[PDB]
């Protein structure tokens, strides 16, 4: 049914720099949207839930943002245990959609 | 000679019974019931044959008393403004019998009228006093009050002064502690006061200008510790206490404040004219409102936060009324003739916020935290009336042709109160413009007087009550429990037919009354009614029909052989409700109840005395689906039939000092009253989050009440 | 700190077209009132939800990539789901994770949960 686009598909990037990692649905969706951070070999890891709320234990770094269809995940100063890829995830209830994943690299 | 039933008890009579709150007024009335047993909010309101709520039109002076409201577990709001120790009399109305009174008294109408300084005045004197002292056991409650009336040139006035001081009604329920295992009442403590004054002027015979001052504050401090350890799932904490010990709800304290001030004018004259006899008019402005404030150890498994919120309920009343008599003959035919105006207008204001702060590290907790929210967008509710009644008079005939026509207009005013209520939920769907609704509500009365003894009589009545603004635009949204409400601007308003006759026969050995009663209710509308996750949306019953049966006599045992002053007297009411949309049951409606009496009258009234026996049958015809059991569990409660033994009596000590007596549930017995039961979880959100013991909810074992009432 | 501990267990060679079990044993809070997920990743590729089981409703939830050939159940005394795979297709083959959702039945609806919070190391299917 719904689907979520996530641009772009990898980031070349600096410690210090600050990305942003955009997820547009593709209909009208409320403001369940999560964002995940995985690193190879290693589960999921939640990062921002509700599109705005930060998961108890993540650094202040990570911020979410709401803006219509689309849907912002940005990290203000860029680390380098931040080097991972991220996904948007869209639904408060079954069923669940995923984003298809943004990796962010070393410029 | 009223073609309608009417239930009237004096300041006298009040007094007698030891009445304290509307529960105990309504003690000895078959067919009217008070719930509100074993809830936070206290004392719910009137039940008139199966209608209950905000369709029962509850006044004081004609200023009407604030409806209920429902906004979630910390937001609950009844109908208990009124304290019955300033009332002159207190007048029960069954249906919308009368034009004179507003049409939305679907069930019926409760008026209270306040003390006047004639009452207190004694005859000949021209100051009084009176002073009053009572004591009640089953809530360990103390009363003094104080009121005085003077009468100087031609100037009256009258100054009341009333407190009370007590803790919760027990129920007979013995065992304490916390959870689901306690059957003992919740711990209170309440402290109520209450003021009144009325100054007047009687500058002409028949002819009073005057002014009213009311001040009213109730403040009851209570501590549920029957919700200690929640929530709970069908009668079972919802997380074991071996993870989790104390649940999540480890303690939950709360104080509701009630507030009404009220300031009036009234005038009336007599006056010579064609158009009318007599002009009275009232310009009335009342300011009540609620305030809930909830306190508790909130512990959701990761962290420990103290938890607040509080809710205020408020409503603004501007009412003017106005009512022109006059009396005169066409032919055989004696006419009396009562029209007038009523003009309102209301502000109804509903807020609810919370806080959260971390109970270890002392820091601000914002998801237990709750910004200013309002659940309707500030109304501004204007009510015309146009009302016009005609008495007539034909030898033992009498006709009472009347009219009312009402206009209604609702103006929303959107706050970002109420658009963070709009955010919370994702409906964004409001409409800004102004919602009217009118008609005419027609009314007919006859009495036929026959055989010297006998009255026949029949009553011909409508009612009409708009929606609220709760219904029409109150919406929340629970992703975590899987519901939300959906607002319903298109509700109709609810329109009642009431058919009721009867036969009354008037002896000097006694009396009795009979009547039959047939209600028809369209558009019924039901509040927060969960649809066929889930969603909640107030919709119209189309069809609804409640009919019965009311005895009532009276025997004087002194001309059958027996000593003078003995008499016995009898009342049983009988109700069948059924909702005709998908043939359930109306659970509103009490079970087969009989009040039976055996007292005695001294010939001077020096002294006297009542026992009462209440008979009541078990709850039948019970609606499975809008009925929750107050445990939660899955066996649903109905109140088994009982019967108790109640006995007062009143002694004059002094010509100015009379001692007030009585003994309640004299065997003891553990029962329940129905209305109690039925109306504790009304949306069965209660269910999980403020669940009862069967037990907590029991009426009080025995217990006495004792009033001093001196007459200076 | 930690509500549950999630473990997956059940992956291995299975031939194409049979049958498969995954059990996900959780230690700590029973999740009675929260949603249990299924979430696999393809070698190389993203996170795709296949299944999800919601005790206290009984409702189950499915992908259409796995519909009719995937169940999902749950014991609620072991605390434990379980996701029975059967007509597997090479197209199956993936790391598949189990997950629990931050939202439950009890939580404040004020709190904004959402989302998976807690997740296993995932087990390896290869068809
Ligand atoms: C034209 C027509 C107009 C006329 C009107 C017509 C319409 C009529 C209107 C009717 C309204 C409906 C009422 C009704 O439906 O219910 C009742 C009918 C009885 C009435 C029949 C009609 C007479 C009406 C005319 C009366 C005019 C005066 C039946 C009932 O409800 O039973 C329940 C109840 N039952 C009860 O709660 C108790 C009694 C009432 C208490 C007695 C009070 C005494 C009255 C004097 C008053 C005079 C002053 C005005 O209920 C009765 O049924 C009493 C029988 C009355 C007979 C009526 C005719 C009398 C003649 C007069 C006719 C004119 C209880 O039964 C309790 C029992 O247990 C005891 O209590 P406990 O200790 O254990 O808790 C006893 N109760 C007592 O001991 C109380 C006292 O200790 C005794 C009295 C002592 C006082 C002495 C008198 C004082 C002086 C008076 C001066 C005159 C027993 O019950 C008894 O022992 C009672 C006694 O045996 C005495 C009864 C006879 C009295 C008759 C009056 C005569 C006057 C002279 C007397 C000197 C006994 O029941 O449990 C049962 C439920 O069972 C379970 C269940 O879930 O299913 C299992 C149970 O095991 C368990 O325990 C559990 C819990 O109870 C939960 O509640 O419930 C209930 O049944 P349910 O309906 O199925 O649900
Ligand atoms: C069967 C019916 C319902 C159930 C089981 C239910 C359940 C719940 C639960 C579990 C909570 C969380 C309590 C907490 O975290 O402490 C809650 C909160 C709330 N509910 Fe309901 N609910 C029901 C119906 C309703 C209805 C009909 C309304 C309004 C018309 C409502 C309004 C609210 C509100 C406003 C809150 C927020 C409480 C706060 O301020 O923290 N609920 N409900």
């Amino acid at each position: 049914d719904i689907q979520m686009t996530q641009s772009p598909s990898s980031l070349s990037a600096s410690v210090g720099d600050r990305v942003t990692i955009t997820c547009r649905a593709s209909q009208s969706v409320s403001s369940a949207v999560a964002w995940y951070q995985q690193k190879p070999g290693k589960a999921p890891k939640l990062l921002i839930y509700s599109a705005s709320s930060l998961y108890s234990g993540v650094p202040s770094r990570f911020s979410g943002s709401r803006s219509g269809t689309d849907f912002t995940l940005t990290i203000s100063s860029l680390q380098p245990e931040d080097f991972a890829t991220y996904y948007c995830q869209q639904g408060s209830s079954s069923p669940l959609t995923f984003g298809q994943g943004t990796k962010v690299e070393i410029k | 000679s009223v073609p309608s039933t009417v239930s009237v008890q004096t300041r006298e009579q009040l007094d007698r019974q030891n009445v304290n709150n509307i529960k105990e007024l309504v003690r000895y009335e078959p067919g009217v019931s008070v719930g509100g047993a074993g809830q936070r909010a206290g004392i719910t309101g009137y039940n008139i044959r199966g209608i209950d709520g905000n369709r029962i039109l509850t006044q004081i002076d004609g200023v009407e008393l604030p409806n209920d409201f429902f906004s979630g577990p910390y937001a609950q709001t009844h109908r208990n403004y009124v304290d019955p120790d300033i009332v002159k009399r207190v007048e029960i109305l069954r249906g919308p019998a009368s034009a004179l009174y507003g049409s939305n008294a679907i069930g019926g109408a409760v008026s209270y009228f306040t003390l006047d300084p004639s009452d207190i005045i004694k005859d000949g004197k021209d100051v009084g006093a009176r002073l009053k002292a009572g004591y009640e056991s089953a809530s360990h409650s103390w009363l003094t009050s104080a009121t005085v009336a003077g009468r100087a040139d031609d100037f009256d006035g009258l100054l009341h002064y009333g407190y009370r001081q007590g803790h919760e009604t027990e129920s007979n329920g013995g065992h304490g502690g916390t959870g689901l295992s306690r059957s003992e009442a919740n711990p209170e403590d309440a402290d109520s006061y209450s003021l009144l004054g009325k100054l007047g002027w009687n500058y002409a015979e028949g002819s009073r200008f005057g002014l009213v001052f009311e001040k009213y504050k109730s403040d009851v401090d209570t501590d549920q510790k029957s919700a200690y350890g929640g929530p709970y799932d069908k009668g079972k904490p919802a997380i074991p206490p071996s993870m989790l010990p104390g649940g999540m709800y480890q303690w939950r304290k709360g104080n509701d404040t009630l507030t009404r001030e009220r300031y009036g004018l009234e005038h009336h004259f007599l006056l010579d004219s064609q158009v009318a006899d007599r002009i009275q008019w009232s310009l009335n402005y009342q300011l009540a409102k609620t305030d809930q404030a909830t306190r508790e150890f909130y512990y959701p498994i990761t962290r420990k936060v103290l938890r607040t919120r509080d809710t205020t309920y408020k409503e603004r009343l501007w009412v003017f009324d106005s009512q022109l008599d006059k009396s005169f003959a066409i032919g055989e035919t004696e006419h009396l003739l009562s029209y007038g105006i009523n003009l309102k207008h209301q502000k109804v204001t509903g807020m609810r916020s919370g806080t959260g702060t971390n109970l270890d590290t002392g820091a601000d907790s914002p998801r237990d935290a709750l910004e200013r929210s309002s659940d309707f967008p500030d109304p501004t509710v204007k009510t015309y009336a146009l009302f016009a009644q005609d008495s007539i008079s034909w030898n033992d005939w009498t006709f009472t042709p009347g009219l009312r026509y009402d206009y209604t207009r609702m103006e929303p005013h959107i706050t970002d109160e109420f658009l963070r209520t709009m955010k919370q939920s994702q409906n964004t769907a409001v409409d800004e413009s102004d919602k009217k609704w009118h008609r005419v509500s027609p009314k007919f009365g006859v009495t036929y007087d026959f055989a010297q003894h006998y009255t026949w009589y029949g009553q011909y009545a409508q009612g009409f009550r708009t929606p609220t603004a709760k219904a029409l635009y109150g919406r929340f949204e629970n992703l975590q429990a899987g519901y939300h409400i959906e607002p319903n601007p298109n509700l109709k308003p609810e329109k009642s037919q009431s058919f009721e006759t009867g036969l009354r026969g008037k002896f000097d050995e006694g009396s009795f009354g009979v009547a039959v009663f047939y209600n028809k209710y369209r558009d019924f509308i039901d509040e927060d009614a969960l649809n066929t996750g889930q969603t909640f949306q107030s919709n119209n019953i189309e069809r609804a029909v409640i009919k019965g049966v009311e005895l009532k006599g009276r025997l004087e045992l002194g001309a059958f052989g027996a000593p003078q002053g003995l008499y016995t007297q009898g009342s049983v009411a009988y109700a069948y409700g059924r909702n005709k949309d998908n043939g359930e049951p109306i659970n509103s409606v009490n079970p087969l109840t009989g009040v039976f009496g055996l007292g005695y009258d001294e010939a001077d009234g020096n002294y006297g005395g009542l026992l009462s026996w209440t008979l009541v049958k078990r709850k039948d015809r019970v609606d499975d689906s809008t009925f929750h059991t107050p445990d939660g569990t899955a066996s649903q409660f109905k109140t088994p039939g009982f019967g108790v033994l109640d006995l007062s009596a009143y002694y004059r000590l002094s010509k100015d000092l009379t001692l007030n007596a009585g003994l309640y549930n004299l065997t003891d017995k553990k029962y329940w009253l129905w209305d109690d039961v039925r109306g504790y979880d009304s949306v069965g959100e209660a269910s999980a989050l403020a669940p009862a013991n069967i037990d907590r909810l029991s009426q009080p074992g025995r217990n006495f009440a004792v009033n001093l009432v001196w007459d200076i | 700190i930690s509500e549950v501990q999630l473990v997956e267990s059940g992956g291995g060679l299975v031939q194409p077209g049979g049958s498969l079990r995954l059990s996900c044993a959780a230690s700590g809070f029973n999740f009675y009132y929260y949603s249990i997920h299924w979430v696999r990743q393809a070698p190389g590729k993203g996170l795709e939800w296949v299944a999800s089981i919601s005790p206290y409703y009984g409702s189950t939830y499915y992908a259409d990539s796995v519909k009719g050939r995937f169940t999902i159940s749950a014991d609620t005394s072991k605390n434990t789901a379980y996701l029975q795979m059967n007509s597997l297709r090479a197209e199956d083959t993936a790391v598949y994770y189990c997950a629990r959702s931050m939202n439950w039945y009890y939580s404040s609806p004020y709190g904004m949960s959402q989302g998976m919070d807690y997740w296993g190391q995932g087990t390896l299917v290869t068809v």
